[PDB]
């Protein structure tokens, strides 16, 4: 046998990379996981090499990113590549769940890679939060106050949870100085999770925007995918250049260059933009616990797609009626981020209720009902009697 | 592009991964050199060089 | 290697589809062919087709949700404005 | 997972009353033809996912050349759908043609497993 | 939200640096730094910028060593343990015009006049917002209007009651170059100086920017062709079908 | 089959912990990298828990780690855990390294086995000096003065190194920060390494204190040596706890609870003791570059060990000239690190020296020497003619 | 899963050795065994056999090596005293 097939480590490489059977008929679309991969990379490379220069200590904190910014050589480009890079991460990571859903990949033998994938994105929401109260600007300290006081919802216990968990009387310095080191620990989490949810695709392999078999028509990613991955890895760094030297800002709310202030929360609270639409489903219930258990149901709820999935076809591809609220499910889901944007008042509030039930009504009632249906649409549809 | 004009270097073989690298290292001044230029160009009048001509102290 | 669990991928050789009887397969070398295979021409006819067949599925969607954003958003801009703080005190509590 | 044999009662019932089979089909027709599947050579039963045992039971059973037949047509799929265009419009299967060839060994099964499961937990009276 | 709890928007003025290949007007950085010196400076620190800094932007490296030395630092006690003075080196950052929090609202009926060196970026609009807030105190407080003892209307903040008054009034600045030091020109600039103190890497990082996109499209252009290529057996590939006698 | 089998992540578990076939003679020296596993995960854990206390700013720095001590709740069992712990790390690193000298295992098929230890073994050098340098006591930033200055050895281009290596004038500030961070990343780096490791280790199987072929009395992992494997662990804990508790320091060096002073070296330099024997080999060499060069090659001709074994079977077991002069091996190796504590003194520089030639001479002339007499008596001793 | 390259080791029932006949083998159920199965007694016969065969093999170089230590360590204490730096001035310049 070849050398690449036999060593004990590049035989992974090949088996994963080079000599791995896809179906012969993918799109741009699976090119995301790889585009995945990429920024968790740019994510680890450029923050640790920031971190040289950073101090998590609640004064030196704000000043230090300034230090990054002002100071250290290429240090801006350190920062807008890490910041607009986490918000690229989360485009393109919806775009790899979106894809999901589309085509049905949530869908058996592949349930354990989509759910390791919802552990992922759980996984990179709990970093990217991190991250962003180690700035310490305004939208950090109070960001960093109400994710820890989703906490004081558990029955009983769950003030002191907060109290722990700020190691003090407010988020205070004990506070960002272990935002600071959990936001370290943590990609290495993901990164550890990403291998995992590699196995599960492995022993699988890919889908295909087909939603039939494989097996008859494999090619290997070597060199045709590892080419075609290119392609969008390139126009992927255009994008993130555009922003990166020319847009640095688009992406983020002004309130940050403010340093954090315990005393006086901003009067525009916008949350970050791949955070809208939780913000949003958060705002929509009048009752605290209600609220938080129904913006982490949000997420959850992505877990019973593959059983309320009821039709006998993977695939959005060949299904009307799927495509059709495939993209209201899209839609839906970006208005609730408009909604995340807007102020508590009218009718937004009732906008922002009428999505939420959308939202949830999507997986939990929409498909397994649509795709009841569409079943016996294809059996009337032709046969005699 | 021209099949005469590369063939006549390369023959009938692709760049070699030094000569590559001795190519990335002549455009790197070249660029550089160029994109610099134009910009500083582009920009004639406003930079500090062209500023601190008129104004004396 | 201890025993591995059956699933429905194999590698070259058993990939466990089905036993291929019939087709006949034929290709040329991607050097013996035009740089630019077709590209324009009637290349394009289809930057359109590829477009009719869905863009309804896409439009449709994006529409009943576009003139929602719009017309909710306008009324708020009612209400909080001058014509409108007589509503305003009626709607909102 | 809804069960072809459910699909069989529900559809059945449908196309019998000729109340609800006037009403119905019409649509179901309208709607196996915006599916655009019959356009890269698709037979329906060719799209039915096969990763469980049950299309695995019936896969085995179908008949060879019934088998090189899907192939084909599967093979012919993807590499259509890969050039990103459709067949030669007198290469799309043909309405008369889209016949269930394979839903009856689904169903043949199917039966057979719901049969097991019961006679797995058949109780007793005594 | 009503308009008056929004501020107006500030509208599109059309800055030296706006767009893709536009480095600051450095002659107007050099300019808003005297309009800082000689009005602002008054209140307002600017903290997170050095005077170093400056050389080679605004100024030249005795202009900004005498600028220096004009304010003294506290600096290593003698052989005995007593502190002293020193003036200024390049090495600093340029101090602010009070000692604490306190004596700054103090001086300002208990208002913190905010540390300007990051103002063009810690505001929405930014440049734009920043002209019209220093460009737009009208006479009079609305008809309606009931400002509060010690406090100005803007239409461009938020609830227009602004703890800061007007301070731009024709010619108070003298145009050391000999420009119309007007207040719509003792403005401008100040924006385009606080514009580089909040991002001082403004001319690099379009530069560089430049030069990330030309190479960066051009690998994407050039990765497509080369995709096609390697594909090109695979997109040309054509099957047949021939059903094969029963027999096995 | 069963689904621990089955299961695409208990597989793994099952057959490197539970059904992996042991050679069925192995003793408690193999319970080394079980153990070596346990310090890594305490290095890690404990290590974490303080970083979210630690400020890696030169002033903060040194206070900070008294901070852990004087403050955190048990931050002092927080430190004196993570610091002999680091020790018992070496401690049962080298024993590792012993029984694979003593037995043979650097010896193919295990080559890559044994070079990738060896990679590791500079990772948690590297790893242990750094956090060494994050305490900023004396030891501290003169540890970091003279491994910065190791670069300087390089032609030309050293000084530069080291100079960039500092980000300044001296080992400053932008240096204990950098210190810091790569503190953090290495860690995760050593268990990526431990996982080839692993790896190398699968394919292949344990050797056995016999040198013969397992595979004619394999056992499984589990229960045996799970259990076996038990028993080496709480007796770790023990001594563990033991100095942890009673003994903190009675490891580390007085000049470290000294704030570090860029203007005054002490004047006794005793490094680490897992170190000392390469300071000693250091020292031993009256020339720079010459000593650089020598002190590293004291830890690569750990390579040709699989070379220069000349013998035709593994193991020091039945070999007395081999058993002996392993034990010199080992007490030279002590001796040298006796050596490294007492003063650049006579006639200790002389009996440096010697050890140190000893040293390398065991690998590259001793061994393949003596084991290529005990190949002829072994042939001699015994048939007619 | 593609091809693995061979080496010397296998999983149970193609573990990699010999074809094994002859032997027979047998054992004993743990609980029915007496607990401490020979502890003290005659098991300590042995803490002194497996001492024994050994012991040589590391006192000797031991010993050759704290005897060393033991030697230099006189010799620096002598030079650096009254009695010594005679010696010293002579043997350290
Ligand atoms: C770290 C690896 C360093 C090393 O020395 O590995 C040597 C390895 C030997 O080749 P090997 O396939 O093991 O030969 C048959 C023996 N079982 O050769 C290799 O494993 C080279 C593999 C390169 C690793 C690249 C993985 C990314
Ligand atoms: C994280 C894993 C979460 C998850 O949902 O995985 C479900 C997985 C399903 O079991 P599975 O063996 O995949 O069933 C056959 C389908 N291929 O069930 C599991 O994989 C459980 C494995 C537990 C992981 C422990 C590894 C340490
Ligand atoms: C976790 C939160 C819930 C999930 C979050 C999803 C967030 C929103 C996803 C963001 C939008 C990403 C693009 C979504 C469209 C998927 C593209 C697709 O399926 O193409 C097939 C779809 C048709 O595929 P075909 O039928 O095989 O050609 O392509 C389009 O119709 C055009 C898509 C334009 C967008
Ligand atoms: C990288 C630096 C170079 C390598 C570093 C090595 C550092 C020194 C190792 C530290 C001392 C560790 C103990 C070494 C003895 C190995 C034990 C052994 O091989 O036992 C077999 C050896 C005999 O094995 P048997 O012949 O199979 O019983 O056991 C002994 O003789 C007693 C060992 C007492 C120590
Ligand atoms: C660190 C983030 C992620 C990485 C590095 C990653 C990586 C990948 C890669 C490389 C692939 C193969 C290429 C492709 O099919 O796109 C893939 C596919 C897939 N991913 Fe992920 N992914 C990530 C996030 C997610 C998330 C957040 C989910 C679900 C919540 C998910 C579920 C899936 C599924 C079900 C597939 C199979 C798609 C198919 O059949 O084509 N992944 N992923
Ligand atoms: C999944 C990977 C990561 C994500 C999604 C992430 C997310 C973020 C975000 C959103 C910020 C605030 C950016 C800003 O607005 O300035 C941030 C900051 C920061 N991150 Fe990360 N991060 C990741 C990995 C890392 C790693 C591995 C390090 C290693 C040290 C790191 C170090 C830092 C530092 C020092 C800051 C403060 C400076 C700055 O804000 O730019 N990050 N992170
Ligand atoms: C070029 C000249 C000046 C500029 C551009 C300037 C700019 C600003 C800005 C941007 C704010 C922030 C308010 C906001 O946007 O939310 C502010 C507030 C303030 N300024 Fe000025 N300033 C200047 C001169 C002065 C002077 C001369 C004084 C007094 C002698 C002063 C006193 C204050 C005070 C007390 C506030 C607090 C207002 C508040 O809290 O709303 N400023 N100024
Ligand atoms: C992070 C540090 C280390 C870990 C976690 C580790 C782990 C292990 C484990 C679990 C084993 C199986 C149990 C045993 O045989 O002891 C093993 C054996 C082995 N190790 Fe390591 N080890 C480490 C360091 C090293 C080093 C530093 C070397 C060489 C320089 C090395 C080379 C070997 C070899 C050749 C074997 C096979 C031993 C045999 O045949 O029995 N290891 N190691
Ligand atoms: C291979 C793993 C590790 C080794 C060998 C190691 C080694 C060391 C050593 C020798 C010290 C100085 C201890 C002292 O004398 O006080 C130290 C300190 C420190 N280490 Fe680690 N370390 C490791 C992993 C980690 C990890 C994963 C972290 C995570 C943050 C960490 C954080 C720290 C901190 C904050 C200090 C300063 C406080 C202290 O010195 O006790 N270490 N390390
Ligand atoms: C089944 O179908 C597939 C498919 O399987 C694959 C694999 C791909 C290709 C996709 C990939 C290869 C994605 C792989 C993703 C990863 C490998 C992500 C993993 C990344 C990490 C684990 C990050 C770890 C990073 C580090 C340790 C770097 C940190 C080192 C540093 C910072 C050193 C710098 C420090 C100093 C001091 C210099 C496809 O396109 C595809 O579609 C057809
Ligand atoms: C061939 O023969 C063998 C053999 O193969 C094995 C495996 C063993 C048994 C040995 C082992 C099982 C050793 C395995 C060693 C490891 C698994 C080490 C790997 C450790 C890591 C990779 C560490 C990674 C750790 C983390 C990610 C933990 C960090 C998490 C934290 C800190 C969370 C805490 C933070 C907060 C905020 C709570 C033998 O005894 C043996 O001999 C017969
Ligand atoms: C991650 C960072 C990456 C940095 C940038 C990487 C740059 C890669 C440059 C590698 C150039 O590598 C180059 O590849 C070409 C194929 O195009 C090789 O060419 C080889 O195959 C070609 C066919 O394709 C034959 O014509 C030729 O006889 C043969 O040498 C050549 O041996 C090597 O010189
Ligand atoms: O009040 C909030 C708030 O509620 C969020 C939200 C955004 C979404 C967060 C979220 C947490 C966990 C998950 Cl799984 C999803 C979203 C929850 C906090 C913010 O991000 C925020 C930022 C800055 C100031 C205030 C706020
Ligand atoms: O002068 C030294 C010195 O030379 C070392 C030595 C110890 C061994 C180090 C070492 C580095 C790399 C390897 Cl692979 C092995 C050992 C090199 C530095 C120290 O650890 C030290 C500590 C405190 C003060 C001074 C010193």
């Amino acid at each position: 046998m070849a050398f690449r097939k036999s060593n004990v480590y590049l035989s992974l490489v090949n088996s994963y990379i080079i000599d791995s059977p896809q179906p012969s008929s993918i799109n741009y679309w699976w090119n995301m996981g790889s585009l995945l991969g990429l920024c968790l990379v740019i994510q680890i490379v450029t923050g640790i090499f920031m971190a040289m220069h950073y101090s998590s200590n609640i004064e030196l904190a704000f000043s230090s990113v300034e230090h990054i910014m002002r100071d250290v050589h290429n240090g801006y480009i350190l920062r807008y590549l890490h910041a607009n890079g986490a918000s690229f991460f989360f485009m393109v990571m919806f775009m790899h769940m979106a894809k999901g859903l589309y085509y049905g990949s949530y869908r058996s033998p592949r349930v354990t890679l989509w759910n390791v994938g919802v552990i992922i994105f759980i996984l990179t929401i709990a970093t990217a939060f991190l991250g962003y109260c180690c700035v310490y600007g305004q939208m950090s300290h109070w960001g960093a106050t109400v994710i820890t006081n989703l906490f004081s919802a558990i029955p009983f216990v769950g003030n002191d949870i907060v109290s722990w968990l700020w190691g003090g009387f407010s988020v205070s310095n004990p506070t960002i100085q272990r935002f600071f080191a959990l936001h370290y620990l943590v990609p290495f989490i993901i990164a550890a999770m990403v291998i995992m949810h590699l196995m599960a695709l492995h022993i699988h392999g890919s889908s295909n925007p087909l939603g039939i078999t494989g097996n008859l028509d494999r090619i290997p990613m070597h060199s045709y995918f590892i080419f075609k991955d290119l392609v969008t890895v390139f126009l992927f760094m255009l994008i993130l250049a555009l922003f990166v030297f020319y847009s640095p800002n688009t992406l983020g709310h002004p309130d940050n260059y403010i340093p954090g202030n315990p005393l006086v929360t901003p009067a525009s609270i916008v949350p970050e933009w791949y955070l809208l639409p939780f913000y949003a489903i958060l705002r929509s219930i009048p009752d605290k616990l209600l609220g938080v258990i129904t913006m982490f149901a949000a997420i959850l709820v992505l877990l019973v797609l593959p059983f309320t999935d009821r039709s006998v076809v993977r695939g959005n591809t060949f299904k009307v009626l799927s495509k059709f609220f495939f993209f209201i499910f899209v839609f839906n889901f970006v208005l609730l981020g408009q909604i995340g944007a807007c102020h508590v008042e009218v009718p937004y509030v009732l906008m922002g209720q009428i999505a939420t039930f959308i939202y949830f009504a999507y997986f939990l009632i929409i498909v397994p009902v649509i795709s009841t249906i569409e079943n016996v649409l294809f059996y009337i549809g032709r046969v005699n009697k | 592009s021209f099949s005469s004009l590369y063939k006549t270097f390369f023959k009938r073989n692709a760049v070699f991964v030094g000569t590559i690298f001795a190519g990335a290292f002549v455009f790197q001044t070249v660029f550089d050199t160029a994109i610099t230029s134009w910009y500083e160009n582009h920009n004639k009048g406003k930079l500090w060089k062209d500023v601190k001509a008129r104004i004396a102290a | 290697g201890p025993p591995s669990g059956k699933t429905y991928m194999g590698w070259w050789g058993h990939m466990g589809g089905p036993k291929q009887k019939g087709i006949t397969s034929y290709a040329v070398s991607p050097y013996a062919q035009k740089p630019l295979q077709g590209i324009f021409h009637n290349a394009v006819f289809n930057s359109f087709r590829r477009f009719k067949s869905q863009f309804l599925y896409v439009l449709i969607p994006a529409g009943i949700y576009w003139y929602w954003w719009k017309n909710g958003n306008e009324y708020n801009e009612f209400l909080y404005s001058k014509a409108g703080r007589e509503e305003l005190e009626r709607v909102n509590v | 997972p809804q069960s072809f044999t459910s699909i069989a009662r529900i559809g059945d019932y449908i196309l019998k009353s000729p109340v609800l089979s006037k009403l119905c089909v019409p649509v179901a027709n309208q709607f196996i033809n915006l599916a655009g599947y019959k356009k890269l050579g698709l037979k329906f039963d060719d799209l039915i996912a096969e990763e469980n045992p049950i299309m695995q039971t019936a896969l085995r059973r179908l008949p060879e050349d019934e088998s090189y037949a899907r192939a084909y047509r599967i093979i012919r799929a993807h590499q259509t759908e890969l050039t990103h265009h459709l067949l030669p419009r007198n290469e799309w299967i043909k309405a008369q043609e889209d016949v269930p060839y394979l839903l009856p060994y689904i169903l043949e099964a199917e039966a057979a497993a719901k049969e097991k499961d019961e006679l797995d937990n058949i109780e007793v009276s005594k | 939200m009503t308009a008056a709890e929004h501020g107006l928007h500030a509208p599109a003025y059309a800055w030296s640096h706006n767009g893709p290949f536009e480095t600051f007007d450095h002659a107007s950085i050099r300019r808003g730094y005297q309009v800082y010196r000689e009005v602002c400076a008054a209140c307002h620190s600017l903290d997170r910028v050095a005077w170093r800094t400056l050389v080679g932007v605004s100024h030249t490296n005795e202009e900004v060593r005498n600028m220096a030395e004009e304010f003294e630092y506290d600096d290593e006690p003698d052989e005995q343990g007593n502190p002293k003075k020193r003036p200024g080196k390049l090495s600093d950052y340029i101090p602010g015009p009070y000692p604490n929090e306190q004596a700054a609202r103090a001086a300002n009926q208990g208002a913190l006049p905010p540390d300007l060196s990051l103002i063009v970026k810690a505001r929405h609009g930014g440049c734009d917002y920043i002209f019209s807030l220093l460009t737009g105190y009208p006479d009079e407080p609305p008809a309606g209007v009931a400002l509060p003892p010690g406090s100005n209307y803007n239409p461009y903040f938020p609830g227009g009651s602004i703890a800061m008054a007007r301070v731009l009034f024709d010619d108070m600045v003298e145009y050391e170059d000999g420009t119309p030091a007007t207040t719509s020109q003792m403005a401008k600039d100040v924006t385009t100086f606080l514009n580089w103190c909040a991002e001082p890497e403004h001319d690099e990082r379009k530069r560089l920017g430049l030069k990330t996109v030309i190479i960066l499209s051009s690998l994407y252009l050039l990765s497509i062709w080369v995709k096609k290529f390697k594909w090109a057996g695979i997109k040309t590939r054509k099957f047949v079908f021939n059903p094969p006698k029963p027999r096995k």
